[PDB]
DNA sequence: CAAAATTTTCGGAAGGCATGCTCTGTGGC
DNA sequence: ATTTTTTTGCCTTCCGAAAATTTTG
RNA sequence: GCCACAGAG
């Protein structure tokens, strides 16, 4: 939150007071601003930087399966392209990668 | 009574160059000292080449204490030991 | 590369010599400024060391 | 008998001083050590020293 | 000869196992190299 | 250790200053005075 | 809050997969904790 | 300068490395009688032979 | 669901692997068939239905082998036990200490989840004759003695002992030392006098024998 | 249950050491 | 009685302050 | 004598 104040540009700040809500208030000047029904937010957008798919491309020309889709109340598709992979140990089962093809959604199991 | 027997010697019979440069030095220090040789010497007057010679045929009258770390000793005569 | 006769026997070299004048420099460290033996000598009154 | 020869008189003969040896044989290539970059197995990124 | 732990004579069934290692392994390690070397040049010989 | 007259905690506060002899100490030989300049320990013995 | 550790060790720097010369993958990392490394699922902890 | 750090390096190694020696049963002690290694390197053989 | 469930089921199943091949190691009698329980047999027994892992369940008793007494006279049942609390305290290692001194047992692995308690740690050595051990689970994912690094370590009994030291000709305070709470001898359960062979394995020369002693 | 005593953990500062090994000269106090 | 620095790294011990844990009421 | 730089390998 960076704010100043208008009437001296100084730094405002925001005070409990007695009353118990919150204002934009200058310590140095004699100005307040509340902000009953009023929202305030400083948002900070987090750069962001590209991501590479690193399960994408592995659903090309492989096997179908049975599989109902998770979302079933928004569409009822069957056949999934699905695959398997380890990612674990050797002594506990290898999971399965398998996307629905209608409505993307992509979720794996053991 | 720490001695150990001639029979139950365990110690390596070659000498060590460290026991072989004691020797001489031993034995040099003897000869400078005025102590007879058993070495029919040639002319040689310096005490070392002297001390040389006389291990060279193994006529020289010392032996070695050899002290093991827990203190029992292990002795062995010159001209016993292989060179 | 010149062709040098060897004057200790005579013959021939059996291969050309670089031959030429360099300029030579002759440094201040001499051999007879460096040269020292001590033998037995004065001591130090503390340590009663050479 | 050549062998039996060279393996007898390989061993490590008593008294030496071979903590001393090693010290020196260990701090000596330090000296001749010059520095130089290095990284681990074709990767540019590491450079471990 | 090889000695147990414990200080006795160790069975012919169990000489190569870990817990009987002595310090004249590498004695008898030797031996077994010299061996086969020798080995290795008979076979040479057998063979041509 | 207790065991000793000389073991006791009272041992390591100064009460006794010994002297150490003028021979580790020595005054240094003549420069350009005639005076000798004396040892850092004697003047700070004197200081004492 | 935007500096907080959500997932992942907290003293490794950063982590890459190197091909070795055999063509197989394994991953080498910068960092504190091998424990937790070797006790990672999908990372052998007995050759880490 | 890297014989100033060298240098450094080879004085702690000898310093602490000073006192070993081989005794006559080729077990590899301290000065105060402890075995650092019960035979040198694990065959008792020397290096320089 | 997935992360929350199946991650500390395995993590569970592993460190209770370690754990029996730990107790197998100090010549406890437990079966080979015992140590590769695989995980669908681990959930069918030790898990409950809706799929909770019951730690109460899993905590058991060991019994020395025939061999283990024959080298070693004075060992005697131990009883291992899982903890269900995230941190432990005061209470529950009480708890734990009462029930090894009322059921008489020679000594106790206790296997803590997150972390233990500075006072838990000063109320082990409570009982004279028996002895406490406490481990981690994380500790206990992956075993370190069947780490590439880690050598054999072999435990030796009093015989044993003596016989090296008869045959080298020296007093136990001039072997090399090994501490205890040092990761092996935590596993082999270590006491302090006690010697251990390690069988070193050297390019050099092959294998070859060392030994250090407990302090 | 939360107030009070005890113990552990965590920092920043305060100390210390290193900053080769030998050797040859001068100049000023 | 205005007022520069002049290598760089590594290491242990101390010592309040705050946090964590147990212990009294 | 103490400091101070200057060099040699
Ligand atoms: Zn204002
Ligand atoms: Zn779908």
């Amino acid at each position: 939150m960076l704010s100043f104040c208008p009437s001296c540009n100084n730094m405002l700040l925001i005070t409990s007071g007695d009353s118990g809500v919150y204002t934009l208030a200058c310590r140095s000047c004699p100005y307040e601003f509340p902000i009953e029904g009023i929202e305030i937010y400083d948002r900070k957008k987090l750069p962001r930087k590209e991501v590479d798919d690193v399960l994408g491309g592995g659903w090309d020309n492989v096997d179908q399966t049975k599989t109902q889709c998770p979302n079933y109340d928004t569409c009822g598709g069957e056949s999934a392209y699905f695959f398997q992979l380890q990612i674990r140990s050797a002594d506990e089962p290898m999971t399965t990668f398998y996307k629905c093809v209608n409505c993307g959604h992509r979720w794996k199991e053991n | 009574e720490k001695a150990i027997p001639k029979d139950q010697r365990a110690t390596t019979p070659y000498m060590t160059k460290y026991e072989r440069a004691r020797i001489l030095g031993t034995r040099a220090l003897q000869i400078s000292m005025n102590a007879p040789v058993f070495v029919d010497l040639e002319g040689e007057t310096d005490p070392l080449r002297i001390a040389m010679k006389e291990l060279a045929e193994k006529k020289i009258p010392l032996v070695i204490r050899r002290y093991l770390p827990d203190g029992s000793f292990e002795d062995w005569s010159v001209e016993e030991l292989i060179v | 590369k010149d062709m040098l006769y060897s004057g200790i026997t005579g013959e021939c070299l059996q291969a050309y010599i670089f031959f030429g004048p360099i300029y030579y420099q002759k440094l201040k460290h001499m051999v007879l400024d460096k040269m020292h033996a001590r033998a037995r000598g004065p001591r130090a009154v503390l340590t009663r060391q050479p | 008998e050549i062998a039996l020869f060279k393996y007898r008189k390989a061993r490590l003969e008593p008294g030496t001083a071979i903590g001393a040896i090693g010290a020196q044989s260990i701090g000596e290539p330090g000296t001749q050590m010059t520095l130089k970059t290095f990284h681990f197995a074709g990767v540019a990124s590491m450079n471990v020293t | 000869v090889r000695y147990d732990n414990s200080g006795c004579l160790v069975k012919r069934e169990d000489l190569n196992k870990a817990e009987y290692v002595d310090q004249y392994d590498a004695e008898r390690d030797f031996y077994h190299s010299l061996r086969e070397y020798i080995n290795g040049k008979a076979t040479a010989l057998a063979n041509l | 250790d207790a065991t000793v007259p000389s073991g006791r905690p009272e041992t390591y506060i100064w009460r006794y200053l010994p002297a150490p002899p003028v021979c580790i100490r020595p005054s240094v030989m003549m420069q350009d005075s005639p005076a000798s300049n004396e040892d850092d320990l004697t003047v700070k013995l004197t200081e004492i | 809050l935007p500096d907080v550790v959500v997932k992942g060790l907290p003293d490794i720097s950063r982590a890459v997969i190197n091909i070795r010369d055999d063509g197989k993958r394994e991953l080498l990392v910068e960092g504190y904790g091998l424990r937790d490394v070797m006790c990672t699922d999908g990372v052998i902890g007995s050759r880490t | 300068v890297k014989t100033a750090e060298t240098g450094y390096m080879s004085r702690r190694l000898m310093k602490s490395l000073e006192d070993l020696s081989c005794q006559y049963d080729n077990t590899v002690r301290t000065s105060a009688n402890g075995i650092v290694q019960f035979t040198y390197g694990g065959d008792g053989l020397d290096p320089l032979e | 669901m997935d992360q929350e469930n199946e991650r500390n089921i395995s993590r569970l199943w592993r460190a209770f692997r370690t754990v029996k091949e730990m107790v197998k190691d100090r010549g406890y009698f437990i079966t080979q068939e015992e140590v590769e329980l695989p995980l669908e047999d681990f959930k069918a027994k030790y898990c409950d239905s809706m799929g909770r892992p019951q730690r109460k369940m899993m905590s058991f008793q060991a019994n020395p082998t025939e061999e283990s007494i024959s080298k070693f006279p004075d060992m005697g049942s131990l009883w291992v036990e899982f903890c269900d609390e995230p941190s432990v305290g005061v209470k529950t290692m009480k708890t734990f200490v009462i029930h090894i001194q009322e059921k008489n047992f020679q000594t106790g692995i206790f296997v803590y989840q997150n972390n233990i308690t500075p006072s838990a740690m000063k109320l082990v050595p409570s009982i004279p004759p028996a002895t406490i051990e406490t481990f981690n689970e994380a500790a206990l994912v992956v075993n370190i003695t069947h780490h590439e690094l880690v050598p054999k370590h072999i435990r030796l009994s009093s015989d044993e002992k003596r016989e090296l030291l008869k045959r080298y000709r020296l007093k136990e305070s001039q072997l090399p030392r090994i501490q205890r709470a040092d990761p092996v001898a935590l596993y082999l359960g270590l006491k302090r006098g006690e010697v251990v062979k390690i069988i070193r394995k050297s390019e050099t020369s092959g294998r070859y024998a060392s030994y250090r002693i407990c302090m």
